[PDB]
């Protein structure tokens, strides 16, 4: 037969992946570690968007009390010792095939659409309902919009605290998205330029903007997750061929 | 494939153009199957205002499509997809080196009038192709026509436009007319400013050092023109390499600025150089 | 100011030259208004 | 003094009459063509 | 069409075919101009140690055409484009381990003269790119540019250690030594177009904007100008003492600096970025091959 | 004194002389690649 997706084998511990081994189609990250025997490490979007500054204290907490164990306490530990973010933990794909082992196996979309096999009840991106804005002149221009993903940074006088958005444009020209985001981010833009001088951590950005792939705009529907009884509203995007591109950072 | 039909006869002449014009980018805005006259080229837009990066923002905004086999009144156009290879007839007035990438820019309005299309009110106002060497030249005269247009001088700003604006690259001598200054110079310049503060905040103490310690040591005569223009460190080596990574983002957030988005790689280029093959889509 | 206080405009129209001139291309940015009855009006003006 | 002028838009249910055999209509077969995408097929039926 | 065949000058030895076949997979950069002799214009040697500046050496790499080695015939090298999103397999060539999903590319070879010059056929050598994780690229570049800055600073007593310092890199357990010593020049590199530009984009910024901020705040920016009063008040604390020329400058003269700091900057558009050429899409056993995916 | 170099530029025709038969070609039968397309059908082949 034919396939055509690129997919990739994934070994992760269970303790981190509490409702998206529930739940196929997430965003997953990469996140190395110094130490050595879990050289890689594998973190849920919903689990990074707990730390996230965008979320409320609502959703934060709801999401937390679905992300309280040890080793997630360790882990968030690590990633907030890390000085920045976007290069010890990094975009990696789309999740399918939770395998839920000992230390559970994932499959995970690089490119095409996301499914396991036989093509069957081809999945979807869930992204949190907070997580994500549209800015761009008219919404749902004409038709199919590319989702971009992106890392924003803020510092509120202790440290950084950063934050995920998720962009749905018509737009393909990271030119003109990088040059609209500007438009929506100016004001902590600012903050930053009076911040990046007298810090010392080791970073040189606001923010960086990376496309996840293609959707279709007749394929966005609402919705909600729950697990253990945690209604948690999500917009589900249905149909996405996966289109990894560089990160294109901005100041 | 998005098929075009005018629904106006078109006459034997007119047959004869579109077939000299075949394989050229056209781009449309309106991706559907089928399109007309009125959304073909570039004309449905260059009636407002006329402003060169007007143009250029919009035209980046468009879907690009390669003209094919044109039957009579109908009139193929293919979405190129991404990476496959691709025959491109060009029109940029240039000699055209193979393997450079290639940009897509406005039509720059030379002083005799198109041959391509000028049919009920409506032309055929089909953009150029270029190397993104000419894009990035004529983006740096966008950006500094504002800079030296913010300020204001009498019978100046002609004295600056006439000897900046004629250029040549590859033996070939182009202009850009009647510029309306706009405020699109000064946002695409105020992140420049912006940047330019933050690469004097965050330069570090090497490099500015580095400029006079090679000059005490040795010259050359490029040397002493950038000296015109001009006229302990114990171990401090990770802020160095965090100064240096800072400056190195702010000079990548300025090429960002004025750089334009390669459309096409060259190939394959014919002897006559009017028809060259790429493997691109973006 | 005095003008744009006494005829009710927003003071802050200006934003960057248009929205860096995409309000120079024109559309709605606002919230159209919150209550409607009877749809659509737009009265112009010569004087005389 | 002022001539202020305004346009209204109506909805008009509105009539034709044509006498018969007024215009001739050609039309080819029509024509079927496939695009095979990586997770479904579209199918296109042109007629000119 | 589809594949390349280039031929070999001379014939080749025994141990010649033995290194093909132990590099039966690689990248090659090969330039637009299609030589059909496999001693020309393949493997970049005809570009490094021949036209070098470091700044035309990263240009030169990012405009050339990429083709994985496939096969070796009895007499001709196999080489197969990459086309854009699909997949391929690349043999490890680098000193850093690949894992999975980790973005590849292409950076110069640290080329010092004490390596094994994969093949010598007469007075010709291939010198192949290596292929490192994107962060690395990053991390190469700042330390090259780093030790190409303070080489030519003068009477620093802790010159050696701080190029040693320099030169030491540590990256998931494995080191290596950059080659950029005490100046030797055995490949330098040089990047004096390189630290010359970067030096007049830092030297060349403060008065141009000095020269905008000065002009033009009747209405309210409240946003650039008293931002950029700290931005240059913070470096610059004491701010135009001598004056030089005591403010008497020409529209032409701001034109000439403008021009000239917006043109240093598309020279450097080299070392500006680096191109995720590949995507590992999973790692083989050993780390001595891997299935990746080939972007731009 | 002053002695000046200067390069020429020429086109010349070669003449090429071979033997009775100087090489022995091999030619593979060409296969026809049938690639489908939505309009174009286009049979692009090779000899080997």
């Amino acid at each position: 037969r034919e396939n055509l997706r690129i997919a990739a084998r994934v070994f992760t511990p269970c303790e981190l992946l509490a409702p998206e081994l529930e739940n196929l189609g997430m965003l997953m990250y990469r996140f190395e570690t110094d130490v050595d025997n879990p050289k890689i490490l594998f973190v849920g979007l919903f689990f990074l968007c707990s730390n996230a500054f965008n979320v409320s204290a609502c959703v934060r907490t709801a999401l937390t009390t679905m992300y309280t164990n040890s080793m997630v306490d360790n882990v968030l530990s690590m990633i907030n010792t890390c000085k920045y973010l976007e290069d010890k933990v990094s975009l990696f794909g789309v999740t399918s095939l939770v395998s839920c082992g000992s230390s559970c196996l994932l499959s995970c979309v690089m490119q095409g659409n996301v499914y396991d096999a036989n093509k069957e009840n081809i999945h979807g991106l869930t992204v949190l309902k907070e997580i994500f804005l549209e800015p761009d002149w008219e919404p749902r221009q004409h038709s199919t919009q590319y989702v971009y993903v992106v890392h924003v940074y803020k510092e509120v006088l202790s440290k950084l605290q950063y934050g995920i958005y998720v962009v749905l444009t018509s737009f393909q020209n990271e030119d003109l998205v990088v040059d609209i985001l500007r438009q929506y981010f100016e004001k902590e833009r600012f903050l930053f330029l009076n911040y990046l001088i007298n810090s010392n951590t080791t970073l040189s950005y606001f923010g960086s903007v990376q496309r996840i792939g293609r959707c279709a705009t007749e394929d966005i529907k609402s919705g909600f997750l729950q697990y253990r009884g945690i209604t948690l509203p999500v917009i589900k995007l249905e149909n996405i061929f996966v289109d990894l591109s560089e990160k294109k950072v901005f100041v | 494939t998005v098929y075009c039909t005018f629904d106006h006869k078109l006459s034997l002449s007119d047959i004869s153009t579109l077939c000299k014009l075949m394989n050229i980018v056209i781009p449309i805005p309106a991706h559907h199957h089928l399109i007309g006259s009125g959304n073909l080229g570039l004309y449905p837009i260059v009636s407002s205002n006329k402003d060169y990066v007007h143009i250029r923002n919009v035209l980046r905004t468009m879907v690009v499509t390669i003209l094919q086999k044109v039957e009579g009144n109908q009139l193929v156009l293919r979405k190129p997809m991404t990476g496959q290879q691709y025959a491109i007839k060009n029109t940029g007035p240039f000699p055209w080196e193979k393997g450079d990438t290639l940009t897509l820019i406005p039509p720059l309005s030379t002083h005799s009038e198109e041959k391509l299309l000028k049919l009920g009110d409506w032309e055929l106002t089909v953009p150029l192709v270029v190397p993104t060497a000419i894009a990035a030249e004529i983006n740096i005269r966008l950006l500094c026509i504002g800079l030296i247009a913010v300020h204001r001088e009498y019978n100046e700003m002609q004295t600056i436009i006439d000897e900046l604006c004629s250029i040549q690259y590859r033996d070939v001598l182009i202009k850009l007319p009647d510029i309306v200054n706009d405020k699109q110079s000064m946002y695409s310049m105020k992140t420049a400013c912006i940047s330019l503060s933050m690469i004097t905040a965050m330069a570090p103490d090497i490099v500015r050092t580095y400029i006079d310690r090679l000059t005490l040591e040795d010259h050359s005569m490029l040397l002493i023109k950038c000296q015109e223009l001009l006229s302990l460190h114990a171990t401090d080596i990770k802020d160095e390499l965090k100064k240096i990574k800072s400056v190195l983002t702010m000079i990548d957030q300025i090429n960002s600025l004025t750089n334009e988005k390669t459309y096409f790689v060259v190939c394959d280029v014919s002897a006559d150089n009017r028809m060259a093959t790429c493997i691109y889509k973006n | 100011t005095w003008i744009r206080h006494h005829v009710g405009i927003e003071k802050p129209n200006p934003s960057e030259g248009e929205a860096l001139n995409i309000i120079t291309f024109g559309g709605i940015n606002k919230n159209p208004p919150s209550i409607l009855l009877h749809g659509q009006q737009a009265i112009c003006e010569v004087i005389l | 003094a002022a001539t202020l002028v305004r346009t209204d838009n109506f909805d008009v249910e509105c009539l034709l009459y044509s006498s018969r055999a007024a215009t001739s209509i050609i039309l080819d077969d029509p024509t079927v063509t496939a695009e095979a995408k990586d997770i479904v097929t579209t199918y296109n039926f042109t007629q000119h």
